[PDB]
DNA sequence: ATCGGATGTATATATCTGACACGTGCCTGGAGACTAGGGAGTAATCCCCTTGGCGGTTAAAACGCGGGGGACAGCGCGTACGTGCGTTTAAGCGGTGCTAGAGCTGTCTACGACCAATTGAGCGGCCTCGGCACCGGGATTCTCGAT
DNA sequence: ATCGAGAATCCCGGTGCCGAGGCCGCTCAATTGGTCGTAGACAGCTCTAGCACCGCTTAAACGCACGTACGCGCTGTCCCCCGCGTTTTAACCGCCAAGGGGATTACTCCCTAGTCTCCAGGCACGTGTCAGATATATACATCCGAT
């Protein structure tokens, strides 16, 4: 109903600006389903890599927050390897005001770093902090042979 | 909402769900307790909580301190009508009374 | 001086403002969204993230969340945009 | 020589694996070949969970053998 | 050591800090929230235990919480305090 | 053994509770009163908080006794726990 | 010659002051030692934690305090200014403290 | 030649006949249709049982006699007769019923 | 089939004889307004919560029960009609 | 006792003792109910009962009549002291007032 | 149809021994029964409180003792324990 | 200080009627026997918090005096309320009709209790620094006797 | 109406201290998984009584006239709390020391929930008769005007 007008506008705001190393589109006819491209930054070792993300809107928007998952596979400390993502901003505390834009790029933001205080696995999350070398090495194994 | 995740954290709320529902479960309430309760019953306890703090703090910040004493409490429960009819009984240690003077009393 | 039109469009829903409500935080936005907001979202204003139960609890015994003066500017500025609400 | 592992997607895979490969080898190879995060990975053999530092041939595993995989969801 | 004492002390804590995010708290005032906090719930468990009993059923479904809310919060506060249990439920429940 | 110890809740006391209270003008009867009713009220505090004590089997009188005995006469306390 | 207030300009000077204090008001050691005049009384050889008989002192002070409080507005209805036992007892009465 | 009481006398004597009665004072069918006119503004078209109205209305009368004596206390005490508003105002200030 | 001002069913005779059997020899004349008005607020204090107690059992009919256990919480325990 | 007869005959008591076990058990009270509990609970509850009953056949058979009504009931009630502490905030429906005027509103000599 | 207890023919005897003769009519045994209900409620409530507060979970005699020094007046209380300590040295032997 | 109406209340006697005390069938809940397991009683131990004591110092309580403001008694009035009577109004009692809705029975499916393993949220202990308490100085504002 | 001097209160700045917000280690209970007995959600039937209607009383309500007593305002008297100053007393802080018992752990044993079977205590139902509510006719308590 009135959702849709909205995913217009906001639609039509992204494709005026798009952001820089974000990009997204209608996977589908259908309105609410969305599907989105990401690719690391550079100050990461995921360079290379490109991930294929799908977005399924809510009945009503933006009261509730919309369902965000990963088709493609990434070994991040705060993503399951199903694709959920635990996000503080995209549950917790998710704002009508805030626009899918913003979303992607807390997304980018977290895929650049990740929060020690709500790990995902704590196995990884333990790794990650004991040393620096041993999720490197996992890490540069992983980028290249999943994304190309 | 997706399962496999902190209780607490599904509902949005910050009391303990869990030990909402053992406290239910363990107090001699009722012989079984459903899944919607504890919920509901922290919803509820995270509300009434956010709604004196909020005013503990504005009393706070009114009478020039960053913390809140029991006397800003006293003022914040007072002040307001719907907290004072329900907590219409209760006594707050060391919080004195509002200040009130009958116009009688006042010189003429 | 001017409500103007950019600035008086709801920072939600893009639309016209319906009975619009002042919030503490000096926020405006359309009674549907602040509403919606209520039973739909998680009480506090969007924007600055400020708590306002207390003054929406206040307020509406004595329903004086509408603004009037901003309504009335409202509808003698753009009378063909309320019409079509 | 080749066991069978048993998900809970009912997907069969076949492992060719040595009874000398520890619980962390065979799970890097799994992971290797299947993708299934090693962490994630819980090995069920006649109904008993089977520990990391032991070895594999200390369960007296044979050829052809049955195993189930259990897939430890957390956070959603 | 001495057994544990369990407290509602770091819950109120992240409360008072998501509503005034620079204002402390002293122990005194703590204390008094724990109580308030207690006294509140006896006071809906018991109202929602002896309306499941007044009905000859032997469960406290969210319906008997939400009509022991109903009778011991004034007017508004009862309302407000319903909507966001409907809040809690539903968002819980999908 | 304490014998007429009422007498140390002096005038001074009485006067600022009054005060406190938002009285302006006070007699000079009243003070015997105001010691009867606080020895009233005190005994029948002190009656459900020694049952309390001493039903636990115990010899000494915690803050939650007197907590307890208060709850139950609908003056219910704030600071002391509960 | 001595500047001498005028009597009534003190009094509501102290209400301003004490309603403004958070402070108790009764000494502790008097009220000590009459909690263990009616505790001996009630039951021989008791100790008293210091909480018991804070909890004590805070509630006989505000329950002193309320009943102060009634008995002013009784005597202000009475068309008076003093407060008098007899507003006291009616007061209790009337709350049905004594019936 | 008419024959007629000083006042204040057969008023006494009404006093002395209710006090020892005991049948309800407040009729019927008013009592009913201002308990259904009550009751319809909460929620619509509900239904009584005749149980529940005896019930609701024997509770209005020992709350309305309990607060007449309390009344009636009050202005006794104000050295008057006559009861008047402001002793049912002061009387329910003091119970706690309006604070 | 609305009902309307039926607050003036409350007579001033009614009043009259309340105040007579608790204890009044002499009656202002306004006296009779503020007992209307305390009536008409303890009425509706005590109708809410049956209400409420009718509307939870999902029925339509208010029941004795119902009143009873009202005034037994609202602070005002009653006897004769089953508790 | 002989361990043979009723509960209520074994504790020569009036009041039931398997009722009040059982409303003690299935009343949502605690998990375990002592053994003799009921017992004194139907003793007190007998007790009160007896006083009641008793104060309330002497202020009928006062009243020269054979049957107990919630009048006598009220006046046995609000008569004694302990009883009316005890029964200070019920409302006895059809109880009335206990007579009394207060000693201004009588007519000068 | 359906069956309601009540303490109707208990009340009846408890007044046949105190009064052989006065009789009760229904009004006046549904308010006993109501008292009875009510002072039974108190008691037990009063009587759960009490083994909770102590991290019991028995309801012996002694709680039910102190419930009822709780609850009464003094005269009243008083009788109360002494008809409940000899109706429980009774049924015990 | 009583006397004589004059009213209302109290007392003695017939009567007939609806409700209370009681007989009766039966069935569901109370009673009796056995068992196992966990809650509660009992003994030994630790150290925490209670109690008792003494010296200083000083903020508070006790006592006394002058007096001004309020408690209280008495007078006068005029108006609102009590008392009685003729008149209009609707509550009360009876009888009938009907159906909305309380109450119970029969199915069975989904929600909730139970047990193990496990590991992370939450509790006990340490710690350091900043917010609040305290003191000294000045600026500001009620207050009252005299104009 | 006001001016000004004595007094109480608020602002501001500097110094110091102790408790509270954060970190670390660790033990226990919340989570996840599955299984299984049963609670109530729903459909259908019954059949009770709550609502609506009508008609006939006569009991209660109502408006009006008249008298009167008391609620209220005013004046006067006196006496008793109050404000202040001086003296006595014990509260309060700090310190030390002894020990009573509150809290804990380990062990055992016996009280009771649970299960199954058997039977009678009390409940729904029907019936007899008398306690008392009502009506009628005397006898006395009590009030009011006037001696
Ligand atoms: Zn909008
Ligand atoms: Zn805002």
């Amino acid at each position: 109903h009135m959702a849709l007008k909205r995913i217009n506008k906001e639609l039509s705001d992204l494709a005026r600006d798009p952001p820089a190393q974000i990009s997204a589109g209608p996977v589908g006819d259908d309105m609410f389903h969305w599907q989105a491209t990401i690719m690391g930054p550079n100050d990461s070792p995921y360079q290379g890599g490109v991930f294929f993300l799908t977005i399924h809107f809510p009945t009503d928007y933006p009261f509730k927050p919309p369902k965000v998952a990963f088709t493609t596979r990434i070994y991040h400390p705060n993503i399951n390897s199903n694709g959920s993502i635990c996000l503080d901003i995209l549950r917790s505390q998710w704002s009508p005001a805030l626009t899918i834009s913003k979303v992607l790029l807390s997304i980018a933001s977290l895929l650049d770093d990740p929060n020690p205080d709500d790990p995902k696995v704590p196995e990884i999350a333990r790794i990650y902090k004991t040393d620096r070398d041993k999720y490197n090495r996992i890490s540069r194994e992983w980028t290249q042979k999943y994304a190309m | 909402s997706a399962k496999a995740c902190t209780r607490s954290s599904r509902a949005g709320l910050q009391f303990p769900v869990g030990r909402v529902h053992r406290l239910l479960r363990k107090g001699n309430y009722s012989e079984r307790v459903g899944a919607g309760a504890p919920v509901y019953l922290a919803a509820v306890l995270e509300y009434l909580t956010a709604e004196i703090l909020e005013l503990a703090g504005n009393a706070a910040r009114d009478n020039k301190k960053t913390r809140i004493i029991p006397r800003h409490l006293q003022l914040a429960i007072r002040n307001d009508e719907e907290l004072n009819k329900l907590l219409g009984r209760v006594t707050i240690a060391q919080g004195g009374v509002l200040p009130n003077i009958q116009a009688v009393l006042l010189p003429k | 001086a001017i409500p103007s039109l950019s600035e008086c469009q709801c920072g939600i829903c893009m639309e016209i403002l319906v009975e619009p409500v002042t919030l503490p935080c000096n926020h405006t936005l359309c009674k549907p969204c602040f509403q919606s907001t209520v039973e739909k979202a998680s009480l506090c204003c969007p924007f600055c993230r400020r708590r306002v139960s207390s003054w929406t609890r206040y307020h509406t015994r004595r329903n004086s969340l509408v603004n009037v003066e901003l309504w009335t500017i409202i509808q003698k500025h753009y009378p063909r945009e309320c019409k079509l609400r | 020589m080749q066991i069978f592992v048993k998900t809970l997607t009912g997907k069969t895979i076949t492992l060719e694996v040595e009874p000398s490969d520890t619980i962390e080898n065979v799970k890097a190879k799994i992971q290797d070949k299947e993708g299934i995060p090693p962490d994630q990975q819980r090995l069920i053999f006649a109904g008993k969970q089977l520990e990391d530092g032991r070895t594999l041939s200390d369960y007296n595993i044979q050829k052809e053998s049955t195993l189930h995989l259990v897939l430890r969801l957390r956070g959603g | 050591k001495r057994s544990r004492k369990e407290s509602y002390s770091i819950y109120v804590y992240k409360v008072l800090k998501q509503v005034h995010p620079d204002t402390g708290i002293s122990s005194k005032a703590m204390g008094i929230m724990n109580s308030f906090v207690n006294d509140i719930f006896e006071r809906i468990a018991g109202e929602a235990s002896r309306l499941a009993h007044y009905n000859k059923r032997s469960t406290i479904t969210s319906r008997e919480i939400q009509t022991a809310v109903r009778l011991l919060l004034p007017g508004e506060l009862a309302k407000h305090a319903v909507s966001e249990g409907t809040k809690a439920v539903t968002k819980y429940t999908s | 053994v304490l014998r007429d110890n009422i007498q140390g809740i002096t005038k001074p006391a009485i006067r600022r509770l009054a005060r406190r209270g938002g009285v302006k003008r006070i007699s000079g009867l009243i003070y015997e009163e105001t010691r009867g009713v606080l020895k009233v009220f005190l005994e029948n505090v002190i009656r459900d908080a020694v049952t309390y004590t001493e039903h636990a089997k115990r010899k000494t009188v915690t803050a939650m006794d007197v907590v307890y005995a208060l709850k139950r006469q609908g003056r219910t306390l704030y600071g002391f726990g509960g | 010659k001595p500047h001498r207030y005028r009597p009534g300009t003190v009094a509501l000077r102290e209400i301003r002051r004490y309603q403004k204090s958070t402070e108790l008001l009764i000494r502790k050691l008097p009220f000590q030692r009459l909690v263990r005049e009616i505790a001996q009384d009630f039951k021989t050889d008791l100790r008293f934690q210091s909480s018991a008989v804070m909890a004590l002192q805070e509630a006989c002070e505000a329950y002193l305090v309320g009943l102060f409080e009634d008995t002013n507005l009784c005597a202000i209805h009475a068309k008076r200014v003093t407060i008098m036992p007899k507003d006291i007892q009616l007061a209790r009465r009337i709350r049905g403290e004594r019936a």
